[PDB]
């Protein structure tokens, strides 16, 4: 399952390289990942920090402790990791993934598409999950075998039902554990039910599968049926090409 | 009223709100633009974190105020 390995390699690189890390945390969404310029991005950060120190009447150092800086590895919250992973899979010279441009599906529409995926094609789904206050990506690589395994990638700020998890810790502990369409469907349906199944949440989302780390009282009850679902076909060789280019910073 | 939410790279996201809007609504319109769930966003207003359930008025967010969007783990 070569796609998971590409995402792991990105997670590990972006944890030790400032150049790769500013790519992980980039927000110039119109620029495809392979074409981003880490030097300019880091300069943009320094310009913002310097301007903000002048705006707040304080030192650069004080602003950096609040906002971060271009000279420190920054760990992304969930929506940033989910955007960057979509870009790894999908970006190329004529496409640049951006959340605001993507077509969202209703749960009904998504359940149909998912129950009917061609076996020989790869798909990737970006989710914003209203009840969990969370974002994550689900990778459905092409498969020969009767039904499809999928792999969930994420990081999490940890202020909701789930706890804090770094993109790299997730990738190197639990991202390669396969989940079935059933497991996924169960989460999307179940999270809006009267009872939610905290065990199933721990299985999908917690890095130790540890239900005791969860906080059921942080569920955002009125949003449990609000999702943003963005589903794409992908070509594995495009992901591989983005990683080879990135591997030369 | 128009405010600016600035990311770490200084990218400026314009946002239209009302004084009685909860800070949570500002986070919803940032989600529409950037894809970040509101509960994964941290908004800083001149050095201070804000309670999402308070309003723009409570925090004295006015026309032309600039907020900072922090998108890193604690």
């Amino acid at each position: 399952n070569p796609s998971i390995q590409h995402v792991q390699d990105f997670a590990t690189l972006s944890a030790r390289s400032l150049r790769a890390n500013v790519l992980l945390n980039s927000d110039d969404h119109s620029v495809p990942i392979h074409a981003k310029n880490p030097s300019e991005l880091l300069e943009a950060i320094d310009n913002n920090i310097s301007q903000t120190a002048q705006d707040w009447g304080v030192s650069i150092q004080e602003v950096e402790v609040i906002l971060g800086s271009s000279k420190r590895i920054i760990e992304p919250v969930a929506g940033v990791t989910a955007n960057t992973i979509m870009k790894l899979f999908l970006d190329n010279d004529i496409f640049s993934y951006s959340f605001e441009k993507g077509q969202s599906l209703s749960l009904s529409q998504l359940q149909e598409r998912l129950a009917s995926l061609p076996a020989h094609k790869n798909f990737i789904l970006r989710v914003n999950d209203g009840g969990l206050g969370h974002a994550y990506v689900i990778d459905f690589p092409a498969t020969t075998n009767p039904s499809r395994d999928a792999f969930l990638y994420q990081s999490d700020l940890g202020e909701g039902v789930t706890r804090e998890v770094r993109f790299e810790d997730w990738m190197t502990q639990k991202a390669s554990h396969p989940i079935s369409l059933d497991d996924i469907n169960t989460h999307f349906i179940g999270i809006a039910q009267d009872q939610i199944d905290l065990a199933h949440i721990a299985k999908l989302f917690d890095v130790d599968g540890n239900v005791k780390m969860l906080r059921a009282d942080h569920l955002i009850s009125h949003k449990t049926s609000e999702f943003n679902f963005q589903l794409f076909e992908y070509d594995l060789k495009n992901l591989e090409n983005n990683m080879s280019i990135i591997k030369t910073h | 009223m128009l405010i600016k939410v600035k990311t770490l790279t200084g990218k400026e996201i314009e946002i239209d709100i009302e004084p009685t809007d909860k800070v949570e609504r500002i986070k919803e319109r940032v989600e529409e633009k950037e894809g970040i769930p509101p509960q994964q966003q941290r908004l800083i207003y001149s050095g201070k974190q804000m309670n999402d359930e308070k309003t723009a008025a409570d925090y004295k967010i006015l026309g032309g105020s600039v907020l900072h969007l922090v998108l890193a783990l604690r």
